[PDB]
């Protein structure tokens, strides 16, 4: 029988290609509206990914809807965050291996504020060492971190399915085969990290929201985002959202 | 609505 920790690493998605020809110049609007249109790609490999994490398709098809509804830009952000970790390692934002922000993309102007927020990702996951294993639980866990302000159809399972990757992060950390202290103390950076993309997530929806809605910056997305960010708006706006934490405030 | 993240979800793969 395989480890769970297995099965999540076999269906991790193939990293997919921007499709952006260097040969022209660059621009802002050019790659915000190539991004979106690999955004709209990478969240229909999310769907098939979700679908065959174990349990996930046991949850009520309303509460899988909600969960990727609620958890596509914390999964995207932290996927960039590890492509990032792993490609650069200086570092910079590789959304893709034909689009990086390399120091030429820096130079755009604001260039650095509004990357800053996915570089602390990459940052964060190069400062704490977080390996393969530990990675793979932290992303199932971030599809798992929002839920309604009145909780899931299948309330009881999800904690269960939730209950079992936080048990998973732990099995990833004890084989960097530390102490006791430094176990606990491990689980407790990464679950700050955790915590930390809701806050990273806040600042990545704003962009989002806001280039969606002024219809004047003829920034284009597709239908697979489109219809995600369609959903989201209202619940952010009547409060609806349950960002789960590790650790209290 | 929401039909194309239903449909992602109900159909094969
Ligand atoms: C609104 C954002 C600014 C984001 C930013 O400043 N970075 C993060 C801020 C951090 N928080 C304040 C959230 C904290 C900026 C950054 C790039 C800007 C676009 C491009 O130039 C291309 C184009 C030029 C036209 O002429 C006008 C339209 C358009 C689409 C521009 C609109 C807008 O102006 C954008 C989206
Ligand atoms: C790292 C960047 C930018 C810092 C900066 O300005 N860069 C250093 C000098 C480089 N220069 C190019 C300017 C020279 C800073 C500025 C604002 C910071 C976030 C917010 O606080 C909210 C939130 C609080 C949580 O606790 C931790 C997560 C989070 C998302 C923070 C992460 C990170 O910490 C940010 C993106
Ligand atoms: C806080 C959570 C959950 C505890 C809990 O509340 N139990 C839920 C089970 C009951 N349900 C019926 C709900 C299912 C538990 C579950 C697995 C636990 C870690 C692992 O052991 C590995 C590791 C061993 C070291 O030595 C000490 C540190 C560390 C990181 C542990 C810390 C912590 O203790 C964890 C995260
Ligand atoms: C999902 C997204 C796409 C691919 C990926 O790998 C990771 C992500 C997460 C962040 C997602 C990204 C894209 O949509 C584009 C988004 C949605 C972005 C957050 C916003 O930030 C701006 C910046 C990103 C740095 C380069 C300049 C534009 O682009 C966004 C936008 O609002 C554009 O309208």
């Amino acid at each position: 029988t395989p480890t769970l920790v297995s099965l999540l690493e076999v269906i991790e998605p193939e990293v997919l290609y921007a499709g952006y020809d260097s040969s022209v110049p660059d621009s802002t609007w050019r790659i915000m509206t190539t991004l979106n249109m690999l955004g709209g790609r990478q969240m229909i490999a999310a769907v098939k990914w979700a679908k065959a994490i174990p349990g996930f398709r046991n949850l009520h098809l309303d509460d899988q809807m909600t969960l990727l509804q609620y958890s596509w830009m914390s999964l995207m952000a932290f996927a960039l965050g590890w492509r990032s970790y792993r490609q650069s390692s200086a570092n910079l934002l590789c959304f893709a291996p034909d689009l990086i922000i390399n120091e030429q993309r820096m130079t755009l102007p604001d260039m650095y504020d509004q990357c800053k927020h996915m570089l602390y990702v990459s940052s964060e996951l190069h400062r704490l060492q977080v390996s393969y294993e530990e990675y793979l639980c932290m992303k199932t866990l971030l599809l798992l971190s929002s839920v309604p302000k009145d909780g899931l159809k299948s309330q009881e399972l999800f904690d269960e399915i939730r209950m079992t990757y936080i048990k998973e992060l732990g099995k990833a950390i004890v084989k960097r085969e530390g102490n006791s202290s430094q176990n606990w103390q491990r689980f407790y950076q990464l679950t700050k990290l955790l915590d930390s993309m809701h806050e990273v997530v806040e600042n990545l929806l704003n962009y989002c929201f806001q280039t969606f809605l002024d219809k004047t910056m003829s920034i284009e997305f597709p239908e697979m985002l489109a219809e995600i960010i369609t959903n989201q708006i209202p619940k952010y706006s009547n409060g609806n959202i349950k960002k789960l934490l590790f650790h209290q405030k | 609505e929401n039909a194309l993240l239903r449909y992602l979800l109900d159909k094969d793969d």
